[PDB]
């Protein structure tokens, strides 16, 4: 429930990736 | 009869910012003056007029915030 | 007679924001001249007038929150 | 004797609202002119006789509070 | 002579409220005037002669309080 | 009209500004004038036209911050 | 077309300020007068339309600062 | 031509403040009147026009100190 | 033309204080009036010639302190 | 040309305090009026003029106190 949109929208445009450790590092990793 | 009440209401306006509310008139043996309204004044009553019209939005309500 | 006196007390109101409450009138050798009078005091007595009147909804009860 | 007064004070009141509460009056070597009130003191004596008079019901006290 | 004087003023400040308190009248280069004053010190003169004269109570000593 | 209103409106600013607010005109026998209004209400009124008109805009966003 | 209005304004500002302009002229029967602006104004609208037009540059970006 | 108008306002202000700044000017039938402005207004534009044209030293950087 | 300054401001403010310093003048129709400055602004005025001048010490600089 | 210049003063004072200093004088066509000078700034004047001429001791050098 919490993670659908938040208080009144809220968070209703942040929306992470879902994604893997190394695509989320070795992408801006040096 | 409110839009030509508006109507009217903006021509004194545009004639009242620019340069064309006459505060008296004289023709030697006839004069007559009219009390002059405030700008704001009027410019508050044009948009009351509107708003109570059957004019369209004008104004929307309160801007909520999202993150 | 609330009605006409309301419609007369409006129809000089509007006459007054736009360009023809007259302060004097002078022809030659008569002059004489009406008092002059705010608008804020005008526009509440209109609406106070109003409300004494049995004319439509003009006004609500506070207002209420619900989450 | 004061039902009169009251009609005739909230006639004033009303002529001097729309247009018609006469300052000065000249014929062509007679001039007369006449004080000026104003509105808050007038509707202040208008109150004040209409509460005296009379007239009905027309204010209330205080105000309860219960859940 | 108090009721008198009480009535005339009363009258006056009727008037004055009214329309037709003479600030000045002239006529043919017979001018004259006479000074104004203010509705406040006539309400309370009417009050304090009222006091002084043998009218009926209108004022009483404070409110007590009981549960 | 919007277009050639706002024009005029600054025309008339600009001679306002100069020299060519005409206060009043006076010819033998016949005189009058036309009420004057004030510099910055007459400039927002420019401004607010001007944006509330169709052609480029010249307000923005309110700002941007970034090391 | 700002540069003929720039050049006008600066006239109007240097003869205002030492002692030519005029604020009403009366030819027998003949009169009209002018509305009088202020300096205050007059130099704010200079440096509106001077900042406005393209030309040379007048003002820079705030101030460093170093040891 | 800075340096012309500059001294043209300089002796204005001289002539103005010593004695000699004709507000008004009356003929038989020819009345012309000027606007007339304060002082430090037309002070601090000749300070502002003599440091903006290049005339000679008149101001300096601040003021240090030193023990 | 400096020390003729200096004369014509102290002989000004000199008359000016004691009786002569003319507003207007008037002859059937020829009659011309002066702006007035303030004798604060004309003492200001006289002191800054003044010690802009080669007139000799009339201020120093601050003051020390010994036990 | 000093001690002239504050007797003048002095007598000019003192006319003006009572009665006599003239504002304006009316004849045929002959309009001719001064500008009046405040008592408290005249008085500051004359001090300020006798302690700069080669007048006698007035002011004193602070008080000191001893038990």
């Amino acid at each position: 429930h919490g993670g659908g949109s938040g208080f009144g929208g809220q968070l209703r445009s942040w929306n992470p990736p879902s994604e893997s450790v190394d695509a989320a590092l070795l992408p801006n990793f040096t | 009869t409110r839009q030509e009440e508006l109507a009217a209401a903006r021509a004194a306006l545009h004639d009242l910012m620019t340069g064309k509310r006459v505060a008296t008139v004289q023709k030697d043996g006839r004069r007559v003056e009219f009390t002059a309204t405030s700008v704001s004044d009027l410019k508050k009553y044009i948009a009351e007029l509107e708003v109570q019209t059957g004019m369209t939005q004008r104004r929307r309500g309160p801007a909520g915030f999202y993150v």
